[PDB]
């Protein structure tokens, strides 16, 4: 099938990076809410990998910023979890779910107070992000940073319960 | 002149089920570092079934690559809580229903759990949990997989094919 193979390909550009790659086959009439055999978008694919510029056209051209995967994860979810500070922004810039639950109730906030990224904790925090959120353990953030030693994290959730 | 044994049901067998878990936690463990030498899942897979799990629970991984791991590290597992963690996290994934992504994931999360229970030297729960995978997919999956062409149609869509 024609359509299906495009959105395979525009999958296949979004995950490596290949920015010219994907405007063509946008052009070429790609579903841009294609997904993968996990339930992963272009967008969940350049967010995860820290594709900015991919992650732009994408949103220009209709992605679904908050689409969701099969473990529950949202573009935003993934950029948070990685370290994508940018992504992070841009992905609340065009209406990002700062709150949205993946598997066992991971919210953004939480992945990224376990990972030790401090701006985006902040950016999440200044989006209203839920301090007093809790997993399926009942781990907030703040526990997640204080269980991995992030204690300049620990210290801003603390102060901005 | 050899004749035929008409045996009695014996409820608790379970070989091809048995042998499949073990193959897959086996081939976890050694890949994690936590296994080394002989026993089930060291060398290629020996049967196609075994192998389609083996790429079908890597691939998973390799797209979710923390999710069970971080899991099991946080779950508070002791040898007395281990079945009812596990039964947890189980009838979590199955929200919904079953379908074979769901069992790949059973699977990731049963042998990220043994990792965890090797990790935390407590050795002992890695038998267990692969007897209590046992019987969730005996028990609690088993029609499902039946109705859905069972573990030959999951060999035919996740396997490496007839040539390999």
């Amino acid at each position: 099938h024609h359509g299906s193979d495009l959105g395979k390909k525009l999958l296949e550009a979004a995950n490596v990076g290949q920015h010219d790659e994907v405007r063509i086959l946008m052009a070429n009439g790609a579903d841009v809410n294609a997904a993968d055999k996990y339930g992963d978008t272009p967008l969940h694919l350049a967010a995860m990998n820290g594709h900015l510029e991919i992650v732009e056209v994408l949103l220009k051209t209709g992605a679904d910023v908050n689409a969701v995967d099969f473990m529950g994860r949202t573009p935003l979810h993934l950029a948070a979890d990685n370290g994508h500070l940018e992504i992070v922004e841009v992905l609340l810039k065009h209406g990002a779910d700062v709150n949205a639950q993946a598997f066992w109730g991971k919210t953004p906030l939480h992945l990224a107070a376990q990972q030790g990224h401090l701006e985006i904790v902040e950016v999440l925090l200044k989006h209203g992000a839920d301090v007093n959120a809790q997993d399926k353990f009942g781990k907030t953030p703040f526990d997640l940073a204080i269980d991995n030693g992030n204690e300049d994290i620990a210290e801003v959730l603390q102060k901005a319960a | 002149h050899h004749h035929h044994h008409h045996g009695s049901a014996t409820p608790a067998s379970a070989p091809d089920t048995r042998a499949l878990v073990a193959d897959f936690v086996g081939y976890k463990l050694r890949q994690k570092g936590y296994v080394c030498g002989a026993g089930p899942g060291e060398g290629p897979a020996a049967d196609p079934l075994h192998q389609a799990m083996r790429a079908a629970g890597d691939e998973f991984e390799t797209r979710f690559r923390r999710t069970f791991s971080d899991l099991a590290a946080q779950l508070h597992v002791t040898p007395g809580s281990a079945q009812q963690r596990f039964t947890q996290v189980s009838d979590e994934l199955f929200q919904g229903g079953p379908n074979w992504g769901r069992l790949v994931a059973f699977f990731v999360f049963g042998a990220a759990l043994c990792a965890e229970s090797v990790n935390k030297e407590m050795e002992v729960l890695v038998g267990q949990v692969q007897e209590w995978m046992v019987a969730y997919l005996e028990t609690r999956l088993a029609d499902w997989i039946h109705s859905s062409g069972g573990w030959a149609e999951f060999t035919a869509l996740y396997g490496d094919g007839a040539l390999e």
